[PDB]
RNA sequence: UCUGGUGCCAGCAGCCGCGGUAAUUCCAGCUCCAAUAGCGUAUAUUAAAAUUGUUGCAGUUAAAACGCUCGUAGUUGAAU
RNA sequence: AAGUUAAGGGAGUGAAGACGAUCAGAUACCGUCGUAAUCUUAACCAUAAACUAUGCCGACUAGGUGUUGGAUGAAAGUGCUUCCUUCAGUACCUUAUGAGAAAUCAAAGUCUUUGGGUUCU
């Protein structure tokens, strides 16, 4: 769809950072003179729409987590819980949530969604103990490891993952009911931009 | 020194969520308050509780105190960030791209009419 | 030097399989590599695969299933008697309803089974699982 | 040789310490010695005061919930 | 008995939702509270009950400023006698409290054994199904399947740990310091767990798979 | 049991290094096992430094440096506390 | 295993991974299941799914997203793989 | 964890060990255990020993890669 | 390396030896001297923690950062430099449903699922 890319487009999610990570390689289109590696912004569109109808499949919405470490994308995962039914951590995650059925946090979800794997790492080590499908959205240096779903984007800027929340959840309601195509979402993103 | 142990703060830090609309800045009309509703068998211990809780009065005019829940200041932070700006940044007239960013969207065969390198 | 083929390609074959790697290639082939992959291939162990020419020791790329445990060969290839299968069988398969012992008999290449059904001995080659 | 054995909740120090604990000593003359017998128990959060009255304990600071 | 669960599964298998225990092997659910184990085996509507034995009890000492300081580890086996088998292992100061400890332990590390034949098959599998290895340490163990009079050939662990897991017929041999009982117990252990791993032929076909116990109760679980 | 993986000094692909001698205690030590330290110092301080700076001619003046190149061996070096005794883990941590 | 009277005597049948066959045991719990929902040529997802398992091995290794990818391309549902 | 005697002595014990007043191990009484018209001791030999290893051992640090290269006998050698 | 034979050479260093100190003693550690030796030519001797305490040839199995010497293709130069591939040598980092008693190891992996060839102990 043409007005998502464009809007893509607008922020810099096209653009990433060296150290290639090679089993990254398939969604790099090219390496520029300065040495940054350009994302296709076709196969992401393709991976956000799948990644969508996975969510939709989930039977309650409250077996989900998103899961976000660092201050520029509190505001976004917040939000995107808020529209969807989900729960959202956004902050300090505490080394035994997944796995000390005692804790006062236990919560065990069904379905997991990382910001960044490489600063939530101690998310995604957990999801191995306790058989939960991890779902990421990652860089051109992002570990690959113990994800199952990667949409290439940069994590970086706040408006990139402002950009990509709101068109993960833009897409989970029309997957729904709610709002049928042909118009778009009323609210606007800076919903989901930090500060 | 006059460091507080972690039953003093404990108590001081529930009594502050629990009546805050009660409490003030002054030192006797706490120490009042904390005599009506905790239990506390020493009159030094209460003492020292109520000093704490003047203390952490004072403190949240500045702004945010962690570990303590007061809600009336949640609602309003939450209404003070979700403004909604009157026009959004997210649309622009024109595109700024680089060559290869062109070159790539070129080739994908996928159209822009506003998309100008340079 | 290499002394041997079969068991550069049998060894190549278990390495890749151990990997969950869907296709392998194998350098050198000679007429004894096509016959074992042939009665691999006859009990349902690998899937097809292919012959490549070029002018010299040709190369293979198979198919594979994800279904092998263990293919390898057994170096001096010991003259057995039609008698003595059964402690050769006994020592080297894992059970006596499944797996393979290979040997070279004076009718072909031919597994313990069909060589007792023909009546025959030879030399051991190898065996897969 | 010593063995002790425990369950629960004990206090040692303190005024506390002498009100809410209950102690006694005996001896047993076996064949080959004497054994020594110690016993203490701390009460139910039972005791009167020195102006007597039902006490509670000098380690609590329980916070009433508001009436709603 | 009345008690509280924790988990999802917990309360799943308080109510009668799960019928047989070989519904969460399938999944590669864990297992987090003894209760499971003790409602699916009781001596009321369960053929064959569970066993305890308490195999070894060894002292080890720390050694502080002031001395010594000793205490005890227990190791249990538990047994079905008929497809299940487990082992655990708790330290503590008491020797009750460690026996207690190591029954809770080895409950939850109950598996499933598969049974074979030796030659033509007829009713009643009686023997391992195919040579199975095991590893612990420097001890390593091989259990062979045996013809149908035979009784079990081995040390009278291994006797014990096969009683246990329901096999009749088999051979072995091992190899390493055995007289270090933790690590020929966890390696007769591991060569059992291994049996439901192998990929025989008769396994070959592919099957569709079923639904999860999370999916399949969805909404009776969100009424909580 | 091999505290180090490559034997407390940089040597590949050689045979035999050439030794030097400790510029404290005389010792003989191989070159490649020798620490290295080189140093920039002034003649003097600087108090005295700017005294003779208005008792000289051509109103212009810098003071030369020294440079030194020193080399110690391992117990002679450790003893002036150029090199100290680290964990485990630093142990590995180069530069 | 059927006997000689054709009776089922394994207590149950492991599953195996959907990209290389290697039959999950009972206790690996790097092992996860994927359900992607269907759309009625409307945009709208019906009750319908389609389901993966993936094993830890390969998990573990880092290779699910390329398998998985290969996977779905298989089923019609990517353009690529 | 039964009685009497002895007290680093007398003695026992293949091995670890026991023996200074409380010796479950010495010398006795009683009672129990094993095999049983049979049961102990000494020397040699087989399994145990995958501690001689063709099947089937080890050689960085436990015993053990010749200082290094050439070289005859021996052992082993691409595809058609 | 030391050591032996013969002819040279012989500054510095310096097994032996002689003193001066320290010490309860000091045939030592410190200091002042100082013979052989150390260097060259022609012959012997055949040993070292002669060490990577890891024999030699061949195959397979994983990502990254360097560096030494060639070749291929492309840009800034004021027929030269940078970049991309590929061959040969040489290090390091991370990780291992790989191995070990462990320390650790890209081999010390592909071993009760035990056999590619060969020598020594
Ligand atoms: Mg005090
Ligand atoms: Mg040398
Ligand atoms: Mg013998
Ligand atoms: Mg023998
Ligand atoms: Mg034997
Ligand atoms: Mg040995
Ligand atoms: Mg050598
Ligand atoms: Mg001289
Ligand atoms: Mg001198
Ligand atoms: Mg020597
Ligand atoms: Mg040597
Ligand atoms: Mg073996």
């Amino acid at each position: 769809k043409e007005e998502s890319i464009a809007k893509m487009l607008i922020c810099k999610v096209h653009i990433g950072t060296k150290n290639l990570e090679n089993k990254m390689k398939r969604y790099v289109y090219t390496r520029a003179k300065d040495g940054v590696h350009i994302i296709n912004l076709a196969k992401t569109y393709e991976k956000l729409q799948l990644a969508a109808r996975i969510i939709v499949a989930i039977s309650n919405p409250a077996d989900v987590v998103v899961v976000s470490a660092r201050p520029f994308g509190s505001r976004a995962v917040l939000k995107f819980a808020q529209y969807t039914g989900a729960q959202a951590i956004a902050g300090r995650w505490t080394p035994g949530m997944l796995t000390n059925q005692i804790i006062q946090k236990f919560t065990e979800p069904r379905l997991l969604i990382v910001t960044d794997p490489r600063t939530d790492a101690q998310s995604v080590k957990e999801s191995a103990y306790a058989n939960i499908p991890v779902i990421a959205l990652c860089d051109s240096d992002s570990p690959l490891e113990h994800v199952d779903i990667a949409i290439p984007c940069n994590n970086k800027g706040k408006e990139s993952i402002a950009l990509m929340y709101w068109l993960l959840a833009q897409e989970v309601l029309y997957l729904k009911g709610v709002i049928p195509r042909s118009e778009p979402w009323n609210v606007m993103v800076d919903m989901f931009l930090w500060r | 020194g006059r460091v507080r142990t972690k039953t003093i703060k404990r108590a001081a830090r529930q009594i502050v969520e629990k009546y805050y609309a009660k409490l003030t800045l002054d030192f006797q009309i706490n120490k009042k308050i904390t005599e009506e509703v905790a239990i506390i068998p020493s009159k030094r211990m209460k003492n020292k509780v109520a000093g704490f809780v003047t203390h952490l009065m004072k403190r949240i005019q500045k702004g945010p105190v962690r570990g303590i829940s007061l809600k009336l200041q949640e609602e309003e932070r939450e209404r003070r960030l979700d403004f909604v700006p009157e026009k959004s940044q997210i649309d622009v007239s024109v595109i700024y791209v680089e060559p290869d960013t062109l070159r790539m969207i070129k080739s994908l065969g996928i159209n822009i009419s506003n998309m100008k390198v340079h | 030097v290499r002394m041997s083929v079969l068991a550069d390609c049998l060894k190549t074959i278990n390495n890749a399989e151990k990997r969950g790697r869907r296709q392998v290639l194998i350098r050198p082939s000679s007429k004894v590599v096509i016959k074992f992959l042939q009665y691999m291939q006859k009990k349902g162990y690998i899937g097809s695969f292919e012959i490549v020419d070029d002018h010299r020791s040709g190369k293979i790329v198979v198919n594979l299933l994800g279904r092998i445990n263990k293919c390898a060969v057994i170096s001096p290839r010991y003259d057995v008697k039609l008698d003595e299968i059964e402690k050769i069988i006994t020592s080297i398969l894992p059970s006596r309803l499944f797996g393979h012992l290979i040997l070279t008999t004076p009718y072909g290449i031919m597994d313990h089974e069909e060589a007792r059904r023909k009546h025959t001995g030879g030399k051991v080659l190898g065996f897969f699982f | 040789k010593s063995m002790k054995f425990r369950d629960g909740y004990l206090i040692s120090t303190g005024e506390p310490s002498k009100r809410f604990v209950n102690t006694a000593t005996r001896s047993a003359q076996l064949k080959q010695g004497v054994l020594g017998i110690k016993v203490k128990i701390m009460l139910p959060t039972a005791i009167d005061t020195r102006t007597g009255l039902t006490s509670i304990l000098p380690d609590n600071i329980s916070v009433l919930e508001p009436k709603t | 008995k009345n008690w509280v669960p924790v988990t999802k599964l917990g309360r799943l298998v308080k109510e009668g939702k799960i019928v047989s225990i070989e519904e969460i092997y399938l999944h590669s659910l864990p297992i987090k509270e003894y209760q499971i184990i003790d409602y699916f085996f009781q001596p009321n509507e369960c053929s064959h009950p569970l066993k305890d034995d308490v195999v070894k009890i060894m002292p080890v000492q720390k050694q502080t400023r002031a001395g010594q300081r000793t205490r005890f580890k227990a190791f249990v086996a538990i047994g079905d006698g008929n497809g299940h088998c487990g082992l655990g292992v708790k330290c503590a100061k008491e020797v009750a409290t460690a026996i207690r400890g190591a029954i809770i332990s080895a409950k939850l590390s109950l598996i499933p054994v598969r049974r074979g034949y030796w030659g033509n098959k007829i009713g009643d599998p009686h023997t391992v199904p195919m040579k199975v290895s095991g590893k612990c340490g420097s001890v390593r163990i091989r259990l062979v399947p045996a013809p149908r009079g035979t009784q079990i050939v081995g040390a009278p662990t291994t006797k014990k740990m096969l009683n246990f897991a329901g096999i009749k017929d088999c051979f072995s041999s091992s190899c390493g310091k055995t007289k270090t009982k933790g690590n020929f117990l966890r390696a007769i252990f591991n060569a059992l767990s291994k049996t439901y791993g192998y990929l025989t032929p008769d396994l070959w076909k592919v099957t569709n798979f079923d639904k999860s116990p999370y999916e399949e109760w969805s909404d009776f679980l969100e009424t909580y | 049991p091999k505290k180090r993986r490559n034997g407390g000094r940089s040597k590949h692909n050689r045979g035999h290094v050439n030794p030097l001698r400790c510029s404290n205690c005389g010792r003989c030590v191989p070159k490649d096992k020798a620490i290295k330290r080189f140093n920039i110092r002034n003649i003097v301080d600087t108090s005295a430094q700017r005294d003779i700076k208005e008792a000289s001619v051509y109103s212009t003046f810098q003071l030369p440096k020294l440079y030194i190149k020193q080399c110690y061996c391992v117990s002679c070096a450790i003893h002036s506390r150029f090199v100290r005794v680290r964990s485990r883990e630093q142990r590995r941590v180069r530069k | 295993m059927f006997n000689d009277q054709k009776v089922l005597v394994d207590i149950y049948i492991p599953r195996k991974c959907s990209a290389t066959s290697r039959l999950i045991p009972a206790k690996e719990h790097g092992a996860v299941q994927i359900n992607v929902g269907m759309v009625d040529a409307n945009g709208v997802y019906n009750g319908k799914t389609e389901t993966f398992a993936i094993s830890g091995h390969v998990r573990q290794n880092g290779e699910s997203d390329a398998c998985l990818n290969r996977l779905m391309y298989e089923k019609k549902l990517l353009s690529f793989q």
